[PDB]
């Protein structure tokens, strides 16, 4: 049944806490990542 | 853990310099003395 | 080992998960080259 049933989606999170302890890093702003889903076809032939 | 660093900064370079204190019982000698000692720990520490 | 028995984790993958903020303990050398012009031959010690 999966013939008839076209690509899904994928679950992705992303997280953006405070920072309390670690290393000096210097300061940075909360920022958002886009991703898309390509997926292609490919299949063989053969005959007799 | 890094940003205040006032506690997590000793670095003192002692692995090379403990025997030079503990073979010398109170370490008051002469210039000359002084002067050989600081050669000879140069001179160690460059062919380390 | 030998005579001693000290405590010994493996810190590295749990800490900082190797990927976050940089490896802490890290020396840095600022050394000087000089290219002074030399001197010549006293009066025929030049060549063999």
């Amino acid at each position: 049944e999966l013939a008839y049933v076209r690509d899904g989606v994928i679950q992705f999170e992303v997280q953006q806490p405070m920072i309390a302890r670690d290393g000096p890093h210097p300061v940075d702003q909360p920022v958002h990542n886009y991703m898309v889903k390509r997926i292609h076809k490919r299949s063989l032939s053969a005959a007799f | 853990d890094q940003l205040l660093g006032v506690l997590l900064e000793k670095a003192p370079p002692l692995s090379l310099l403990s025997p030079i204190n503990k073979f010398q019982p109170e370490g008051h000698l002469n210039r000359v003395a002084r002067a050989a000692l600081l050669s000879d720990l140069k001179r160690r520490v460059c062919a380390d | 080992v030998g005579d001693k028995l000290v405590f010994l984790e493996a810190l590295e993958r749990r800490v900082y998960q190797a990927t976050r903020v940089a490896y802490p303990l890290i020396g840095n050398i600022d050394i000087t080259f000089i290219m002074p012009m030399g001197v010549f031959q006293a009066n025929s010690m030049d060549r063999y």
